RNA sequence: GUCUACGGCCAUACCACCCUGAACGCGCCCGAUCUCGUCUGAUCUCGGAAGCUAAGCAGGGUCGGGCCUGGUUAGUACUUGGAUGGGAGACCGCCUGGGAAUACCGGGUGCUGUAGGCUU
RNA sequence: GUCUCCGUAGUGUAGGGUAUCACGUUCGCCUAACACGCGAAAGGUCCUCGGUUCGAAACCGGGCGGAAACA
RNA sequence: GCCCGGAUAGCUCAGCUGUAGAGCAUCAGACUUUUAAUCUGAGGGUCCAGGGUUCAAGUCCCUGUUCGGGCGCCA
RNA sequence: UUAAAUGGGUAAGAAGCCCGGCUCGCUGGCGUGGAGCCGGGCGUGGAAUGCGAGUGCCUAGUGGGCCACUUUUGGUAAGCA
RNA sequence: GCGCGGGUAAACGGCGGGAGUAACUAUGACUCUCUUAAGGUAGCCAAAUGCCUCGUCAUCUAAUUAGUGACGCGCAUGAAU
RNA sequence: CCAGGUGGGGAGUUUGACUGGGGCGGUACACCUGUCAAACGGUAACGCAGGUGUCCUAAGGCGAGCUCAGGGAGGACAGAAACCUCCCGUGGAGCAGAAGGGCAAAAGCUCGCUUGAUCUUGAUUUUCAGUACGAAUACAGACCGUGAAAGCGGGGCCUCACG
RNA sequence: UCAUAGCGACGUCGCUUUUUGAUCCUUCGAUGUCGGCUCUUCCUAUCAUUGUGAAGCAGAAUUCACCAAGCGUUGGAUUGUU
């Protein structure tokens, strides 16, 4: 009886609500209409996106286009299975998103059948390099990167992905801006910080210098590398193979598993009668408690 | 008397529906129109850009050209005097297909293969729509049950 | 309004995007010699009284401000004009205003 | 100054209210719109007559003034200060224009202001004692020559000013599905929290 | 006064220095907060006149200002809030209400609050 | 039966409070050398994996509030066309067809596309 | 009739952030005493009423008035 | 459109590339039988604004702001 | 918010539909897409009712209107506007 | 020639306003000021000149919006207009 | 003889329109919003409520990041209002102006860079007689800007700001 | 004292064309325009006179109503005046 209140019946009658998706924040429905958005005049050319999105745990990449029912998957990539192969800790980092957007580009000129051409970049290096289509070949895939809400700054593992597709043979546009060889003040692209952290020196010299600093801080930051023994060093050629069996098979298959029950884990809606019980129920305690005194 | 603006009038027209202010729907906009398909123009007012004028909201047309972000369409305009053909470019947003033309095509569809199957079946069978015609004389039952008498109300005066 | 005294923008000649400098246009003074001056000279000219007709309305309050701009580049100094919306106070260059102040003391 | 209301008696000005547009509009007359007990809560008053106009007239805001003094005087003499509750259920939100002593610019200057019923539309409502209502019909009957229009009187079958029918009233508050507030009553659905039910029926 | 003028400067203070700059502030106090400077949502602070006692000794430049703190509280999690991506609300119970502000007071620094006034 | 990425529709999905959450998962969480940012690693970025569902999230709960859909209101209000209908008018009745919206009372409360995981 | 302006210490006067001054009365100094002078005190709910905003004599709406100006 | 003349204590005007002055002023002091009257002081330049020549600008030069005038007039 | 009646637009086929096949300097992962084009098969003529239509040229007079049911603006009202 | 400077009203014309002030009150001889440069002096008046106006007072008659005499903040009298 | 001045002494000519008769008054004379307007559109009156003859090197063009009006709870001076923090907040603020529409990781605010407010041909819409002007919309061709990119931008979110 | 002998506030329904308005239908190839003088007739919403009713009608005087327009409704000063 102080104040007027805000969240009062009209309010909520008239209330609008937003899309489902961004209510749970995750697509920017502006930036979505501007990427997805084909031409009117192509009618049918999807305008593929490369989506790529940071997990806590894990790395999302997978190549998409979208139509009325919803978006068009063909294939994706996934850091949690990356480590089939390579790799097996040091996952959702740079030198993670580089090889899963390799590894994405792979599997997506194998699964075209177009492989064989296009190699794109088979030497890893931080420069600049922006795949050309060859004539008399089928005309070279060109997909634009679905950033989301991530913040696009200088230096972000999407941009990461972004290089694995382009040395994969994927013709992204991309200005030579994002990347960690780059220099602001100074406008100036290294090209060679940039490797170091495409292939993760960046991390390598950070943990070999936390040595003769710490242990035990040593051991609560790299537990997982203190298993598996992963050495700052023999961490060269070990993505090294990573990206030669990425060049060597990037098809992905499930496994199969369907010994499983319909053992529901939930609880199910009640039915009407059953709310008519509880209600009616409740009442007769009320009245018996009121009427024991 | 009254000023002859773009968008006089287009107070209640232009505004949005009810509980559906806010971002476009994208759904209407990878819509794929051809040229020669049959669409109606409604003129959302959230996008400002290429709006119809006023006159056409709530007719229909047929597409005659396709751009960027627009389309051009053909819709009879009634001047005082007589009816022309118009040709104007709209964007997107502001029309969307028509069911007119498609529910007849589905017609016409299920006609073909109505001709179809009643040739070699060698049955005469009927193709046009008639307008619903008498009524196919029938009986009522009564179950012994007394059909209630009415009788009308009395007046009262309640208020 | 406020321009500045210079500004990149297309420039026919060269064919491309260069810098130009701006200036007020102002208007030349009459040849006395160009052919409607004459023939308004002949016909004023012996008895008669004024043979044309005086404007004296002035309906307008302000004029549509015309920008001479030219290409700075040494071997092309081609001179376009461009025409700005009436204005009633308009300035060359002034200082570039930067909301974040005090405004004022 | 203020014209014969026979020339104003019929609506038709497209109703034309007090807004930002009518400004300057004139204090109405009528500003006090119920008399009586107002703080009778719900059956000590329990009969209600209303008066009801079968026209479509615009009804002006003194009229009406001169009808609810001579009601509550009636009330007042015949039935006690006490017996009675007085509610008017016109508000003259319509204004009227005069344009004053050629007609250019003919839209004149609001000067009044009216009220506009129709043809079920109740104007008086008093809620009373039950052994009241010949004398209400009389007040009513004498209430009605300040009106321009000629309007019918009628016993409302619900109980006072209550929504609810009379017959059933005592009955619906017992069961609870109805509850006593000030002069009105609060409709009670059962269908809130089992809370809202169980602080009251005990 | 007037606008856009540079009325006041402040900082926000988070980890080691923020609590050995409250516990400076609360034994400047001696630990006593009396009746209602907490705040219903959880969190609180106070103002004080003389900064020089502690910490910082008198620099004869510098003048006499006093100042308020207004320390917050929180439990880990609290900045899904003010995330970027899929922001949401933290649940009822997952909240902090005036009640246990007094409570984790007592429990820490053993301070005073609510005298019988 | 679910969950993750991308969604379509955009409250049956929203909001409030309560309870349950196995496995993956998503998160929460730790750190700031590098990338990057701020006043502050709070956000943003980067590097991790000691701990936790508490929060988010998902499911369910509420004689919940809404939202959706019904009956009701009601063949009422209104209205196409007709009368040498009534009435002083105000308006009303009739023929002809069409035909609503509160209140009040019921029911429901997210479906679904692609791609990818878990669940004896 | 319309329109414009204005309603304040006894009297007249100016004037959102607690009504100024002059005279009117009382008043106390000075003087031998008066006069004169000076000083203070008292003194107007700012025409009434409704609203507006933290608050209104002020701002906005009415009602009265008074005064012109048109008619 | 051209030729221009002036903007400075509350008011007007002189003026030093060199610390703005004179008055009409405002207020206060002496001065006085009081008032006049007499002086004295303090304070007061919407130095028309922006610049620039500049060591150095009220002045010198532009740019505008007005104020004023005297001239010219085919959209 | 909801929302009539009356009303405005469109469609109700042979210029349509379906099969092949070619061209493109646009588009493009792709035989893409799209457009254009050449052939071929389709007739129960794809609602009612009525009616013969289409098209070209010259051109007078007129450009003060008023009234009737109904809707409606100003006005007290008007054989008012 | 126009400007700038004198002179000129028996030249055309003009003769307003605000403050402050006297032992009832009132007015203001007096002091100051504004807008163009003065601010109606001597005189005369409801006049052939006064809307308000049938101004008011006296007289004239039974009765006078007429007449005369008188008063003058005179809408809007007035000195070779 | 030519030039400049003076020159109602004299000459020629003009001295708008709409208008509940005209005159005075207003502009219903070019425009824009809402209503009148009777649910496509069109629709008069000296019908009503208003607005315009501009303003903006950014108040234009991009991109990134933020959320506003208001309220609640607090915290020295500090209260009805100064400032900070937390909470609620469908926008109830702001977007130059009149009004209407539209707008929330927007079209609002703060920043980085910029001149697409540029150079060209046609088409269409708007009043329309389907003339013009103005304005506007889609393109197409250069040359650019911005962004990582998708794209977006050839002035102002749209409805007026002009010959 | 007493609503209504006589009056009637706040409201409300009308009648008249003797005011003044609003409109501009008739006449601008003209209907002679203010007032007065004279003269006739008509109207009643009756001032008097006939006959009536009512009263706060004792008489006198007066007021309010009904049938009622047959009859009568003046002489002068001032003003062009109504
Ligand atoms: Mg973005
Ligand atoms: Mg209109
Ligand atoms: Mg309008
Ligand atoms: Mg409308
Ligand atoms: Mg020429
Ligand atoms: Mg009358
Ligand atoms: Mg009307
Ligand atoms: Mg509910
Ligand atoms: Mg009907
Ligand atoms: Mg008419
Ligand atoms: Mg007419
Ligand atoms: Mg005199
Ligand atoms: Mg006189
Ligand atoms: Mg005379
Ligand atoms: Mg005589
Ligand atoms: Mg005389
Ligand atoms: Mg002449
Ligand atoms: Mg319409
Ligand atoms: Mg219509
Ligand atoms: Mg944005
Ligand atoms: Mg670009
Ligand atoms: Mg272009
Ligand atoms: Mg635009
Ligand atoms: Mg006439
Ligand atoms: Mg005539
Ligand atoms: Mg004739
Ligand atoms: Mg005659
Ligand atoms: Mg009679
Ligand atoms: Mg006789
Ligand atoms: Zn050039």
């Amino acid at each position: 009886g102080f104040v007027k209140v805000v969240k009062n019946k009209a309010y909520f009658k008239r209330y609008q609500v937003k899309f489902r998706r961004r209510r749970e924040g995750k697509t920017d429905y502006y930036a979505r209409k501007r990427l997805v958005i084909q031409d009117k005049n192509k009618y049918n050319t999807p305008k593929y996106r490369m989506i790529v999105r940071v997990t806590n745990r894990d790395i999302i990449c997978q190549i998409a286009y979208a139509r009325i029912e919803g978006d068009m998957i063909v294939c994706a990539a996934y850091a949690h299975e990356l480590p089939k192969y390579g790799v097996k800790v040091g996952l959702t980092n740079y030198a993670a998103a580089y090889c899963t957007g390799l590894l994405l580009a792979r599997r997506l000129l194998n699964r075209f059948g177009m492989d064989k051409i296009y190699e794109g970049q088979v030497e890893v290096t931080g420069d600049e390099y922006n795949v050309e289509s060859i004539d008399g070949q089928p005309g070279a895939f060109t997909c634009y990167l679905d950033a989301g809400l991530a913040r696009t700054t200088t230096g972000n593992k999407v941009f990461g992905a972004l290089k694995g597709a382009v040395d994969g043979g994927l013709s992204i546009p991309h200005s030579t801006k994002r990347f960690p060889g780059y220099d602001s003040e100074s406008k100036e692209f290294n090209a060679e910080v940039h490797r170091k952290h495409i292939m993760g020196q960046n991390v390598a010299d950070y943990m070999r210098y936390l040595m003769e600093e710490d242990e035990d801080a040593y051991k609560k930051q790299f537990s997982q590398y203190i298993k598996n023994s992963v050495t700052p060093d023999m961490m060269e050629e070990m993505y090294k193979k990573a990206h030669a069996a990425i060049r060597e098979n990037p098809v992905y298959e499930k496994k199969p598993k369907k010994e499983v029950k319909k053992k529901r884990w939930n609880r199910p809606k009640m039915s009407l009668a059953q709310k008519k019980d509880r209600v009616a129920q409740k009442k007769a305690s009320f009245l018996r408690a009121q009427e024991r005194a | 008397t009254n000023t002859k603006g773009k968008r006089r009038g287009t107070r209640y027209m232009f505004s949005r529906p009810f509980r559906k202010h806010g971002v476009v729907p994208l759904a209407t906009y990878m819509r794929i129109y051809k040229k020669g398909d049959i669409v109606d123009i409604k003129g959302m007012g959230t996008v400002q850009k290429g709006m119809p004028h006023k006159c056409y909201h709530g007719k229909t047309g047929r597409v005659y050209n396709v751009t960027q972000h627009a389309v051009g369409i053909v819709v009879n305009k009634q001047v005082k005097g007589k009816i022309l053909a118009k040709r104007i470019n709209v964007r997107i947003e502001h029309i969307k297909h028509s069911k007119s033309r498609d529910s007849f095509l589905k017609r016409v569809k299920e006609n073909d293969q109505k001709k179809k199957e009643a040739k070699e079946k060698g049955t005469w069978v009927q193709l046009k729509r008639q307008p619903a015609p008498p009524r196919e004389a029938h009986f009522v039952r009564t179950n012994g049950k007394e059909p209630e008498l009415l009788e009308p109300i009395p007046y009262e005066f309640m208020a | 309004v406020n321009v500045p005294k210079t500004r990149r923008t297309f420039c026919k000649k060269c064919g491309k995007h260069q810098p130009h400098k701006v200036t007020q246009y102002k208007k030349g003074k009459d040849s006395l010699y160009a052919q409607g001056k004459r023939r308004y000279d002949r016909k004023q000219s012996g008895y008669g009284g004024q043979t044309k007709p005086i404007f004296r309305k002035k309906a307008k309050t302000t004029k549509k401000i015309v920008l001479r701009l030219e290409c700075v580049e040494p071997n092309c100094r081609s001179k376009r004009m461009l025409a700005i919306k009436r204005c009633k106070h308009f300035e060359l260059g002034g200082d570039k205003k930067r909301k974040g102040q005090v405004i004022q003391f | 100054g203020r014209r014969p209301a026979r020339c104003y008696r019929y609506c038709k000005n497209k109703p034309y209210p007090k807004s930002r547009f009518c400004r300057g509009v004139p204090d109405a007359k009528i500003r006090i719109f119920d008399l009586g007990r107002k703080k009778a809560k719900v059956d000590e008053f329990p009969l209600g007559g209303h008066m009801v106009s079968d026209e479509y007239e615009q009804l002006s805001s003194e009229a009406l003034e001169a009808a609810r003094i001579c009601a509550n005087k009636y009330m007042v003499k015949s039935c006690g200060r006490d017996g009675f509750h007085m509610r008017v259920r016109l508000h003259p939100f319509h204004v009227i224009r005069i344009n004053k002593m050629g007609m250019r610019g003919a839209f004149g200057k609001p000067q009044g202001t009216v009220a506009r019923v129709h043809i079920g539309q109740v104007i008086m409502s008093i809620r009373t004692k039950l052994q009241n209502e010949e004398h209400v019909i009389e007040a009513l009957r004498r209430a009605k020559f300040k009106f321009p229009g000629r309007q019918k009187i009628h016993i409302s079958k619900k109980w006072g000013f209550t929504k609810f029918n009379a017959d059933e009233f005592e009955d619906m508050v017992a069961k609870k599905c109805l509850i006593p507030d000030g002069c009105g009553v609060k409709y009670v659905p059962s269908h809130g929290p089992l809370d809202k039910w169980r602080v009251l029926h005990s | 006064i007037r606008r856009n003028e540079k009325i006041a400067v402040h900082c926000t203070v988070r980890g080691a220095k923020a609590e050995e700059i409250l516990e400076k502030g609360l034994k400047v106090r001696e630990y006593e907060l009396r009746k209602n400077n907490f705040s219903d949502t959880g969190n609180f602070g106070f103002g004080i006149q003389e900064h020089i006692d502690l910490g910082i000794k008198y620099d004869p430049s510098i003048g006499i200002y006093g100042l308020d703190f207004y320390v917050v509280l929180g439990r880990p999690g609290f900045s899904i809030a003010d995330k970027k991506r899929r922001t949401g609300c933290i649940g009822a119970k997952h909240r902090i209400s005036k009640e246990e502000a007094m409570r984790w007071f007592q429990q820490k620094y053993d301070g005073i609050i609510l005298p019988g006034k």
